[PDB]
DNA sequence: CTAGTACCTCTTAAGCCTCAATAAAGC
DNA sequence: GCTTTATTGAGGCTTAAGCAGTGGGTTCCAGGTACTAG
């Protein structure tokens, strides 16, 4: 009953520095453990830059759980966020 | 007792084995944990069923660690036995304490005290059996008798049991 | 009106100096410092008795008479506190840890 | 509502409590001498209905204590009269935004 | 302490939690709709298998016993040991009669534990029923017993 | 070196929660502790060659979970427990 | 450090009620009542005493 | 002791800065909600500026 | 609604003190475009200028209280902020003004 | 047990009851404070718990790290915004767990044959199994293979991301991430602008460098904590780093009208802007 | 005889109890 | 009309608090006394 429906949210799509930076930090670690690459890599090895490939590329297909104070909780997928920086 | 319930189980993935057969994969190892499994708090898990409607929750990813961790409620059949209930089980072997019947995915021991006095223990024959004045004990039989006691293994359970009220026994 | 006088106060003696700072700051202080029905002074007789977090009270000056305050009292620690988490070496819900990050099983597929 | 000149005998004190249904309150001369909502320092502020409550905690989701608290004895909840679970809206000037809109339970 | 005098667990109560949070009453099954519930899903799993791949007493056990090889076989030999139990002695070999018994339980409308055992359990008088379960006693009256067992009876399965 | 607490404060305030976590349990002393489902206390026999996890406080089995803490908290958890104050570590909200 | 099978879960609250001596005698495995520390030629920890094995 | 007594206060999703506890210290970050650092001086014309002025 | 309207109020008041269709055809010779572009960008300044959730307001408070502080008739100074912060029932210098 | 007098009994409970209090709370108020054999006060477990040298501020509010630096701080004009100066000594000691990967197999393999000796290397390859191996004591490190999953205690390269402090924390902006840039010289060095949030001095002054040791810290101080992103400073909105002293006379006098520069020098300050455009 | 071994030895914030007055109820 | 009450408050005494970090040089194996083993 906690959850709330996909539509009908009150949190701000626009994408927060610190959600990118932690979408940032666990793509790169996944990248590092031998994560499968959604973007085809030009010549590029460290998994931060890849990250933020992947991040302008709206290819990273992870979540985030925008939690409220009462403890419900909104999901979000990377794809919709916009990212102003 | 054969009782239908949801489970939730929770289940570590490496961030490598992430593919789209990963799914797939993960229902291996749910395969290798429910079948098989024996807990004191939940009983004997018995079987899992509507396999193709498992819905997986999504992956809770540690603050540190790249493994994901998945929450999957099923709807899974489990048997429990409980204290004065009646159950029928075939004889396995036979001892001169008594003799064990399987029964389901479990075992099943009976006094000698709380046998029937026409009941007697016989090395006569080849394997050892047991003569009553009106029935018939052997190795290949179907025993019905009542439950007294449980015992709850690490991966197992065990009954106790005793054959003292009318229609028990060979039928 | 008090948390206005107090505002006013802080702003003027910020600015004795010549010092600026936004009055963000300063309204945030103000309203912690009278969130309560009165003015809850910065002190150990003031925030720190309030019903907060006992780990996060144990942090300050008072450390072992709030542990035997919370024993006597068995108060429960929901560990939503900054302290709590940091006790507990867990990330706290600040900033990036605040929120969850999760797996969609379904976009997946389709960027495979 | 009942004012004194000089001051109130703890006797009436303790005898208001004992009609539940009619509120008394006890004002001072001094203090009512000069309208404390008059002064610039103090806000607007506006009773609010159970309903009003119910749907500010509905759309906040804020629980009683969650609320910013206000004394019984605030000069401010004597002059409106406020009672126990009762929200009052202030709205107030600031230099930053034009108003600012915050909620008081009493205590 | 779990007994026959309704005292369950903590954990068996008479209600149940759904996955959405949805409050239902338990529900309980009989051998032969247990053996259905098994055998669907077991089809269920060899059709996942399949997929994935791609891109009287002699017959039947020798196919199940190879359909549990074939899936989630080799696992534990505790499957295959409950798949012998249930199938060696089973009651009711058909869909239409383990349907129309649970119908018929339901009606009845007592605990699942009690109807599960009714609809396993083989009675053939009264005291007999009463002596096995004492607790449910002032619960059912004798001429609804018989008229139950009788039909449970009758409805058995001819092997 | 010290982690002060000004810069944990200082660090907090940057919001790199992740950070101080790896900081306060990984650069820092580690410790991995088990604790019931019901009475939580660290107090659990758990023999790992073994893999046996039982608790004499409580009559359980298997209800264990195992914690990733800094060994100054299992440290303040046991000087606590010494002035009968038992931290009751829980994993789930009541 | 060591491969555990405990599942792996940070800790969401804790109650800091007061510590029962009949928990106490259920969790205390051993006893002491010796007051030395170490046993005869300081080799062993005394048996039942403080710092025992 | 401001860190200590400040140390609990964030500001959630919902724009509004809470403790632990979850008491709303403020329903908007600053009475506006923006971020401190984008914030700058700026003058305001209409305050200033007499009625001919302002007509005109 | 109510909330977001009141707290843009002032930022409002500045939009249009500014975006003054006097100043905007007087004072300025914005085209269409350069209009468009104008709105555009002060839509994208004012969003990205939203607090972040997540941010520790306490925190951020707190250092930029205590940092005058460090850097620094009636009682002013670290004196005068020691005893706002504290209850101070007794004041030092107890200070009125009247108008 | 071998006849209670009851006089004695009071004594022995009353001797008990203060052991006891004393070996809770050693520091009673109004009472004598239990002595140990030796010349100093007994320590209780309150007293254990107390403040700065308490475990609840002495070792979970504050703690030792195990992967960081302190030493004195140089002013260098030759180094970028966000970049410091580390010294090659510090830079072998300090290490970061990389996970061996395809992409920079070939890296991590030229890394772990250079050794740890040799400022680009290695000093440690975690294997899968967890277990640690030594390559200074192990004379056969070049002929360890590296395979997938493994981790290695690389040295810090440049361009790594490491937090910048001064013990004195006064503000938020005195803790900031640099990038690493290794010199020959046991000096931290870093930006003249930088100094104004640290309140640096340059005067003897020690500062402390703190490592990442893992992929989200990495991605967390670059994308939270970076000196190019704590310019503006909330406290007083406006930026609390900018030009330093000698720098702020410099361009001053530049800017004077009266100032003219000959072509040399002028070529030269074009060139010197590293994103010089190319048009004099 | 001689030498081990142990046993004794400066500036505030809250709580509480203790004092001096004051209007009402018993009688 | 007089006596005995619950209440109000007001200070002495008390128990608490007391920036962060880091580099170094010194000192403790404690004194006497009696009982007992080689
Ligand atoms: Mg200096
Ligand atoms: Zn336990």
């Amino acid at each position: 009953e906690k959850a709330i429906p996909k539509d009908q949210r009150a949190t701000t799509p626009y994408m927060t520095k610190y959600e990118r930076a932690r979408i940032l930090g666990t793509r790169a670690l996944q990248i590092s453990m031998n994560a499968p690459v959604f973007v085809d890599l030009e010549g590029e090895t460290d998994p931060l830059r890849i990250a933020m490939k992947e991040l302008a590329e709206k290819k990273i297909p992870l979540v985030i759980r925008r939690y409220l104070p009462d403890g419900s909780f909104e999901d979000w997928s990377v794809e919709e966020l916009i990212v102003d920086l | 007792m054969f009782f239908i319930k949801d489970l939730s189980l929770n289940i570590t993935l490496h961030p490598s084995f992430f593919g789209p057969r990963m799914k797939q994969y993960l229902k291996t190892k749910l395969l290798e944990e429910v079948e098989g499994s024996c807990t004191g708090k939940f009983g004997y898990i018995l079987c899992v069923l509507d396999y193709d409607n498992i819905d997986i929750q999504r992956g809770r990813i540690l603050p540190t660690d790249g493994s994901a961790e998945f929450n999957v409620k099923y709807r899974a059949v489990v048997f429990k036995p409980f204290k004065g209930e009646v159950v029928d089980g075939t004889v396995v072997s036979c001892s001169q304490h008594g003799f064990e019947v399987q029964v389901g995915p479990m075992k099943v021991f009976v006094t000698k005290h709380l046998m029937p006095q026409d009941l007697t223990f016989n090395a006569g024959s080849n394997p050892p059996s047991y003569q009553s004045s009106e029935d018939v004990i052997t190795i290949k039989s179907r025993i019905r008798v009542k439950i007294e006691g449980c015992i709850s293994q690490v991966s197992s359970i065990h009954a106790i049991g005793s054959i003292k009220e009318d229609y028990l026994g060979a039928i | 009106a008090g948390r206005a006088a107090l505002y006013k106060e802080v702003y003027n003696v910020i600015a004795s100096d010549g010092s600026y700072v936004n009055y963000r700051h300063m309204a945030l202080l103000v309203d912690v410092m009278t969130t309560q029905g009165g003015l809850t002074s910065v002190t150990r007789h003031g925030f720190n008795r309030s019903n907060t977090g006992a780990l996060m009270r144990c942090s300050f000056e008072e450390t072992v008479e709030i542990l035997f305050e919370a024993g006597a009292s068995a108060e429960l620690d929901d560990c939503r506190g900054v302290s709590e988490n940091v006790i507990l070496g867990q990330m706290a819900p600040i900033g990036t840890g605040a929120f969850d990050v999760m797996i969609d099983e379904e976009s997946l597929v389709k960027y495979m | 509502i009942f004012v004194y000149q000089n001051n109130i005998t703890p006797s009436a004190m303790k005898l208001v409590p004992s009609i539940p249904p009619a509120t008394i309150e006890t004002f001072n001369e001094a203090a009512l001498v000069v309208n404390i909502t008059h002064h610039e320092l103090v806000p607007k502020h506006i009773r609010l209905s159970s309903d009003e409550k119910r749907e500010l905690l509905k759309r906040y989701r804020l629980k009683e204590s969650q609320l910013p608290r206000i004394q019984r004895a605030d000069p401010v909840a004597l002059y409106l009269g406020l009672k126990r679970g009762e929200v009052v809206k202030i709205i107030r000037k600031s230099e930053t935004s034009g108003r600012y809109a915050s909620y008081r339970i009493c205590m | 302490e779990n007994a026959a005098t309704l005292q369950l667990g903590q954990e068996f109560q008479l209600k149940q939690i759904n996955h959405q949070g949805e409050e239902e009453e338990l529900i309980a099954l009989n051998l032969s709709e247990a053996r259905l519930v098994i055998k669907e899903a077991l089809v269920e799993r060899r059709r996942a298998f399949k997929r994935s791949q791609k891109k009287t007493r002699e017959k039947e056990l020798e196919s199940i016993d190879v359909l549990l090889e074939q899936t989630t076989g080799g696992n534990n030999k505790d499957l295959k040991n409950t798949m012998q139990y249930l199938t060696n002695f089973s009651r009711f070999r058909d869909q239409e009669t383990v349907g129309a018994v649970i119908q018929l339980l339901k009606s009845t409308g007592l605990h699942p534990f009690e109807v599960a055992q009714l609809g396993s359990l083989a009675c053939d008088t009264a005291d007999e029923a009463k002596t096995l379960i004492p607790s449910l006693n002032n619960k059912i009256s004798d001429d609804e017993l018989e008229r139950i067992l009788k039909e449970l009876s009758n409805l058995e399965t001819l092997y | 070196l010290r982690f002060g607490e000004m810069e944990r404060d200082c660090m907090i305030a940057h919001g790199a929660a992740s950070f101080l976590k790896e900081r306060l349990m990984e650069a820092s002393d580690a410790f991995r502790v088990h604790i019931c489902g019901i009475c939580g206390l660290m107090t659990v026999i758990a023999k790992l060659n073994h893999n046996q996890f039982e608790c004499k406080g409580c009559d359980n089995k298997i209800d264990i979970y195992q914690i990733h803490i800094p060994y100054a908290a299992k440290l303040l958890f046991q000087e606590l427990m010494a002035m009968n104050i038992t931290p009751r570590l829980y994993t789930d909200r009541s | 450090q060591q491969y555990s099978s405990a599942p792996l879960r940070t800790v969401k609250e804790v109650q800091f009620g007061l510590f029962s001596p009949e928990e106490v005698r259920a969790i205390s495995v051993a006893k002491i009542r010796f007051p030395e520390t170490m046993d005869e030629t300081q080799t062993r920890a005394k048996i039942g005493g403080l710092n025992d094995p | 002791r401001l860190v200590k007594a400040l140390e609990d206060i964030m500001v959630h999703y919902d724009n509004t800065t809470r403790n632990s506890l979850g008491n709303v210290i403020q329903f908007i970050y600053g009475e506006d909600g923006m971020d401190a650092a984008h914030i700058e001086k700026q003058s305001l014309d209409t305050i200033g500026g007499s009625d001919a002025a302002f007509e005109k | 609604q109510n909330a977001q309207r009141d707290a843009v109020t002032l930022f409002c008041c500045l939009l249009r003190s500014r975006l003054a269709t006097r100043r905007v055809l007087q004072e300025y010779r914005l085209t269409k475009q350069a209009f468009d572009w104008v709105l555009s960008n002060i839509e994208a300044q004012f969003l990205r200028s939203v607090v972040h959730p997540g941010e520790m307001v306490g925190v951020l408070a707190a250092q930029s209280i205590g940092e005058p502080a460090t850097q620094m008739k009636v009682t002013s100074g670290v004196p005068r902020l020691k005893e706002i912060l504290n209850v101070a029932k007794n004041m030092k210098t107890p200070s009125l003004t009247v108008y | 047990h071998n006849g209670a007098p009851h006089h004695a009994i009071e004594e022995a409970e009353s001797l008990l009851q203060f052991h006891v209090a004393t070996y809770m709370d050693n520091d009673i108020a109004g009472q004598p404070q239990a002595l140990q054999k030796s010349g100093r006060p007994v320590k209780s477990i309150r007293a254990r718990l107390k403040g700065k040298e308490g475990r609840i501020r002495g070792n979970l509010m504050g703690k030792r790290v195990d992967f960081s630096a302190r030493t004195v701080i140089s002013g260098d004009p030759n180094l970028e915004l966000d970049q410091v100066g580390v010294p090659k000594s510090i830079a072998k000691t300090l290490t970061y767990p990389e996970v061996v990967t395809p992409y920079n197999i070939d890296r991590l393999t030229q890394l772990v044959r250079n050794g740890p000796n040799e400022h680009p290397g290695a000093k440690y390859v975690i294997r899968d199994s967890g277990d640690r191996i030594d390559l200074r004591y192990s004379k056969r490190a070049g002929d360890i293979q590296l395979q997938y999953g493994w981790k290695v205690e690389r040295h810090i390269m440049d361009n790594d991301p490491v937090l910048f402090n001064r013990q004195p924390s006064l503000h938020k902006m005195s803790m900031m991430a640099h990038r690493v840039k290794v010199i020959p010289y046991s000096t931290f060095r870093l930006n003249l602008s930088v100094t104004s949030p640290y309140n640096a001095d340059f005067d003897g002054d020690e500062m402390n460098l703190h490592v990442p040791q893992s992929e989200e810290t990495r991605a967390e101080l670059s994308q939270l904590c970076a000196v190019p992103l704590q310019i503006v400073s909330p406290q007083s909105n406006k930026p609390c780093m900018g030009i330093v002293q000698d720098t702020l006379c410099g361009i001053r006098k530049l800017t004077l009208r009266d100032t003219f520069i000959e072509l040399d020098q002028v070529l030269n300050m074009l060139y010197w802007v590293p994103d010089w455009d190319g048009v004099i």
